[PDB]
């Protein structure tokens, strides 16, 4: 080969320049990251009670979805943490290297079956199935310089007004706002109740 | 998407009220920049140092422009390679283009010297130089195509998570080292027939004329120094085979004591906090201790923190009024200089501080290398309640492990579970007669507890067009004691209003604030590490032994982190042993025989000792980037033995020289690009090895065990070659 | 992909169902017809009953057969247990009521109260204690049902 | 039902549940008086329609 | 899948009350293991009368 | 060709056993059942009301 490559050398440079301008064109679209998605895909899902009791909640919703919870391919594993505050959250980590999207589906599919069986108090706060990693790439924090709006009122438009569009970017699985948006609170009082002759029904 | 995210926080930016600022207390975006920075700024600094060691032999700035070009060419195909492969330019990728560079210089400079040799012995013009320079290394460069990806290419097959992290090398390299090949045949030596300027015969640069000339009458003197040198050791081949048992037991010994560790801790600039709170703590309790912790990073670190974002009522573990974090975020890496002023350093002295802390556990922590896989840190270990024996008998189930691990330290470390100890509980009891009795129904009773006491979701309502809730709930002081439950009143049939007092009975009971449940069974979660010097599978057989003597009904389980098992020691070196078997096929269909095959082989033995030496003082461990750092070694090592043996086995055969005669004329001729090899691989590795920063905890893991590894590479090899082409000509002829 | 676009659909016909049929539940698989395997379950002591073996296949094994992948369906071969309340006309007609009553009866006993939080955010700065509250709780015994107050 | 009761009620309801959604380029709700309401997911072309 | 069935119930074995005990009526596993033993023994059967 | 693998016979016995591990290989990570999934794949849909 070489014995042809002395006569045509230019053949050599030509080839080495395709070469050089393919690894040239591949960083320019190539996506930049510190570390590849190595994890096994876990999708999680995570439903809420208003002022229930862990017993109360684990019974009830837990149970009902975990019961639910087969028919499933490629699981690994299910753990279900539920806690006092009403929260709960099962995960289905699935075997590493599985379709995401494809077994992000077969969770809902599942948890549409359970829904009925799951009381009012839980399907109007909603439950949600996402395909998350459980680390935060970053946190976007917003303060008031001028002193103008409160912590309820920066958590609020942060929720109203920012929150929307960063939860619908590609790529976002989850977005935890550290505050919560505004509603209608009616504080009430047993006292001015009770003179009325009235009950919180 | 991070990007991304800047850019939609952009076009909201020109519509925020009067005060409403963005900060950023937490981002890893700045330590990806800076670490691909650090490693293109080392790639680049690596074809500085490999010309100034070219020109030191080639006095030519022609002769030493063909390598130069010839290094862009790979790295940039390999770029090629990997977006056809559907990879991406992470750090695992851009370590794996530091580790080929040596390899394929290698290529490159076996290549170009080879030329400039046949025109000062024979002198031979350009195009029959080369012709015959390639000639002898044609079937040699196309053999290292297929021993070195036959050590590589094995190291794809692991599975699980840390099984992805060696497929991302084990490609990488593979693909870059088919292209070196590819290109040393196809561009390398169209170049050295046209660029070299001929060389007249007898001419060794003697003609001195300045400071080349001392150097190139060094060489000379040196080469005959070691030709003289190998003959005498050549001689007594019985005390050099002695000496290399010595040398593979040394390797075993360095080799078992070497503790494991994957992935190294990185300084990436921002770090957390874990606030803990006992049984039964107020938001209020907690933000006091937040406020102690925000008080030591603003005033006794000072000139090493930047921001802390700390949020009460949100933890690891999940919500809770107990619970809280601090996202704390770091100044740049060169503002903080020294050992002190590093992530690993100031996690210590923040929870030296935290420790004392009363009635509160606090503890800092850096991120566990990469995301939230930290598949190391110990094992987790789970209790199944099997039988249904209830929630209060598998709390003390899991009170009996607890205690027979902790009277066993020589094995098990920090038995703790990782779920939250039963809190006291209010019960109320709605006596169902006493509510019929007075006229007020059990459903509007229900109603009045629910929604004054735990909160109610009435319905929607429109708030500058943007749907809210609307929730009703009792007022903060009428909510906050046991006895505010008589301040509550229901409307019974006959318009009376009667007390809670009236129809229910109240007392404290005691119950899990958060219960576990692993795969449908109810679970209790145990976190633990394996006792200093004894390994996980150690401490995992005596935690499987403990729940044996725990009472019936009670199973176990292993999860995540302990569900994985890390791959060395388990079927790693048996991936090297597959990776041995087919190493042995490939040199010996080149070797032509069964014998001559085993001569390379007893050379992966000298690249080890160099690679533990390094790693045992410095106090590395053995890591991922430390056994592809082995894989590179290996591979490196083989290379120029190979050549060594090549050159010898062809004049003896093509040539009708004998044994002796073969060898020390062939390597005089090889002592040359061995030794220019060396020199530019070593400084080459050496900006890692110095490092500091952001990536300096993987640079030096890659670096000192590849510099150190290709010390002996060079220098035991040198010798030692000859004398395993020896004695296997000997016992098979 | 097939088995989600049935899925997607059906939950379109969800609220058409009847509550009856949306309380038992309505299952979407991508099974095949045939048996791969039928693991039978015996009492050789003779300590259990048909209906026992059948809840205790139910309540701690079908569980975990049914998640392990490549298993489409799991079909049992009798019942788990469930709370039976055998209802006499008699009986009912004697003391003035109906199944309306009893089923009314069961559904305000036998139930799980979300009672809320002693102490809970947002609280009166100065609180000390947060504690959670416990209402009414399912009922686990026959015994439990039987003391039902109609 | 009349476009702000429709508007307000059902679009605002979907609009704010639809996140967490891949390769999505944007979303545009149409809803009128008649009843009916309309919210139009458009994807990155050449991303799997199932 | 049927492998890891056998498993499943092997770990559930010693969870069992007493009396309760595992029986194989219906099963196309052991026909699977003997008809490619039937086949490979024909293959290697093959090698000597070659 | 053979008139080169008569010189080299030891080149010809390395891509036979190349040839041979990859089978070896092959038939442990393989998976074994009776007969191919040939049906039309078929999805179901099961509810029901009681009595």
């Amino acid at each position: 080969m070489p014995n042809f490559f002395i006569d045509r050398p230019i053949f050599a440079w030509v080839i080495a320049i395709i070469i050089m301008l393919a690894g040239g064109l591949a960083i320019l679209k190539l996506p930049v990251a510190q570390y590849p998605t190595i994890a096994p895909p876990a999708v999680t899902i995570s439903a809420s009670y208003p002022g229930a009791d862990a017993k109360t909640v684990q019974d009830t919703v837990t149970q009902v979805i975990e019961q639910n919870m087969n028919g499933i391919d490629n699981l690994m594993y299910m753990s279900s943490n539920s806690d006092s505050t009403g929260t709960v959250q099962i995960t289905l980590t699935f075997e590493s290297g599985t379709d995401a999207d494809i077994a992000q589906v077969q969770v809902q599919n599942k948890l549409q079956l359970a829904m009925p069986l799951l009381p009012q108090e839980v399907q109007q706060q909603g439950v949600s199935v996402e395909k998350s990693s459980s680390s935060f790439l970053m946190v976007v924090g917003v303060i008031n310089t001028d002193g103008t709006m409160t912590q309820e009122d920066i958590s609020d438009y942060v929720a109203a007004n920012m929150k929307d569009a960063i939860s619908r970017t590609s790529g976002v699985g989850d977005v935890q706002l550290f505050g919560s948006q505004y509603a209608m609170r009616i504080w009430m009082n047993p006292n001015e109740l009770n003179k009325f002759q009235l009950t919180p029904v | 998407t991070a990007a991304a995210i800047r850019a939609e926080l952009a076009k909201m930016e020109p519509f925020f009220p009067s005060g409403l600022k963005i900060v950023y207390p937490y981002d890893t975006t700045p330590f990806v920049k800076i670490s691909i920075h650090e490693v293109v700024k080392t790639l680049v600094e690596a074809i500085i140092l490999v010309f100034l060691v070219m020109y030191l032999f080639l006095q030519n700035f022609r002769a030493t422009l063909i390598p130069t070009i010839a290094v862009p060419v790979v790295l940039l195909g390999t770029f090629a390679v990997l977006a056809a492969f559907g990879f991406s330019i992470n750090t695992l990728t851009m370590f794996g283009m530091v580790l080929a560079i040596g390899l394929l210089v290698d290529d490159a400079i076996v290549v170009v010297e080879n030329v400039e040799r046949v025109m000062a012995e024979e002198g031979l013009p350009p195009k029959e130089a080369t012709r015959k320079s390639m000639g002898q290394i044609q079937g040699a460069l196309v053999g290292i195509a297929m021993v070195l990806s036959a050590v590589f290419v094995p190291m794809a097959f692991f599975g699980g998570s840390t099984g992805a992290i060696y497929r991302q090398f084990s490609i990488t390299i593979v693909s870059a080292m088919a292209l070196s090949v590819l290109v040393a045949l196809i561009l390398t030596p169209a170049l050295c027939a046209t660029m070299l300027k001929p060389i007249a015969k007898g001419d060794h640069g003697e003609g001195k004329k300045g400071f080349f000339g001392w150097f190139n009458r060094m060489f000379e003197k040196s080469t005959h120094h070691y030709t003289d040198s190998v003959g005498g050791i050549l001689r007594s081949t019985g005390r050099y085979l002695v000496l290399y048992l010595i040398i593979v037991v040394g390797m075993a010994y360095l080799f078992v004591r070497l503790p494991s560790s994957f992935l190294p801790d990185e300084d990436q600039g921002v770090f957390m906090t874990m606030v803990q709170l006992p049984a039964g703590a107020t938001q209020e309790r907690t933000q006091k201790v937040l406020n102690e912790v925000t008080h030591y990073y603003l005033t006794k670190e000072k000139n090493n923190v930047e921001s802390v974002f700390a949020v009460n009522g949100f933890g690891f573990a999940g919500r809770g009024q107990n619970t809280g974090i601090a996202f704390v975020s770091l100044k740049d890496w060169a503002d903080r200089p020294g050992e002190e002023n590093k992530v690993e350093a100031i996690t210590m002295r923040a929870t030296r501080a935290f420790s004392q802390i009363k009635d509160a556990m606090v503890f800092a922590f850096n991120l566990p290398a990469i995301v939230e896989l930290g598949t190391a840190t110990g094992f987790d270990f789970e209790l199944i309640d099997q039988a249904g024996l209830g929630h209060e008998k598998l709390t003390q189930a899991r009170n009996q492990l607890l205690a027979e691990a902790a009277k066993h330290p020589d094995m098990l470390t920090s038995v703790r579970p990782n779920g939250l100890e039963d809190t006291p509980q209010f019960k109320i009891d709605i006596d169902q007669e006493k509510a019929q009795a007075l006229g007020v129904s059990i459903n509007d009773i229900n109603t009045t507890l629910g929604a004054a006491w735990g909160g109610s979701y009435v319905n929607d309502f429109i708030d500058r067009g943007r749907v809210k809730k609307v929730y009703v709930m009792s007022e903060a002081k009428y909510r906050m004691l046991p006895d505010d439950i008589g301040d509550w009143y229901v409307r019974a049939a006959d318009g009376q209003m009667v007390p809670f007092s009236a129809f229910s009975s109240s007392r404290w009971e005691y119950g899990s604030p958060r219960l576990e449940r692993y795969n449908g069974l109810p679970s209790m979660e145990i976190l633990g590490q394996a006792a200093p010097g004894k390994s996980t599978g150690e401490a995992m057989e005596l935690m499987e032994q403990l729940a044996s003597k725990l009472p019936t009904g009670v199973g176990y389980d292993w999860t995540g982190m302990s569900y994985q098992e890390r791959l060395s020691g388990n079927q790693a070196p048996s991936l090297y042993a597959i990776s041995l078997i087919v190493v042995f096929l490939c040199l010996a269909a080149l070797y032509e025989s069964w014998s001559i095959p085993f001569s390379v082989m007893l050379v992966v033995p000298l690249g080890v000792i160099g690679a533990l030496l390094a790693a045992t003082f410095r106090g590395l461990t053995n890591d991922v980037y430390f056994q592809v750092g082995l894989l590179t070694t290996i591979g490196l090592s083989a290379k120029n033995a190979i050549l060594i043996v090549e050159f010898a086995k062809d004049l003896m055969d093509k040539e009708g020289k004998g044994l002796i005669e073969a060898t020390l004329d062939a390597v005089r001729m090889r002592l040359r690009p061995i030794l220019m090899t060396s020199l530019a691989f070593i400084l080459g590795v050496m900006p890692l090895v110095i490092s500091t920063g952001a990536g300096s905890g993987a640079q030096n893991a890659v670096g000192t065990g590849v510099m150190g590894g290709m010390v002996t590479a060079t220098v035991l090899a040198i010798f030692f070659v000859p004398v395993f082409f020896v004695v296997v000509r000997r016992r098979f002829s | 992909i097939a088995q989600v676009q049935v899925q997607n659909k059906l939950q379109l016909a969800m609220p058409l169902l009847p509550q009856e049929v949306q309380q038992q539940g309505v299952s979407v698989e991508k099974s095949s017809s045939s048996f791969l395997m039928v693991v039978g379950v015996i009492n050789t002591d003779g300590t259990m009953t048909q209906e026992d073996i059948s809840d205790y296949v139910a309540a701690n094994m079908k569980d975990a057969i049914s998640r392990t992948s490549g298993v489409g369906d799991v079909q049992l071969f009798g019942s788990q247990y469930a709370m039976r309340i055998w209802m006499n006309p008699n009986e009912l007609n004697k003391f003035q009521l109906t199944p309306v009553d009893v089923i009314t009866a069961i559904k305000a006993q036998n139930a799980q109260v979300a009672a809320g939080q002693l102490g809970g955010t947002p609280p009166v700065k100065g609180q000390q204690l947060n504690a959670s509250i416990i209402a009414q709780t399912r009922l686990t015994s026959t015994e439990e049902f039987g003391k039902i107050l109609l």
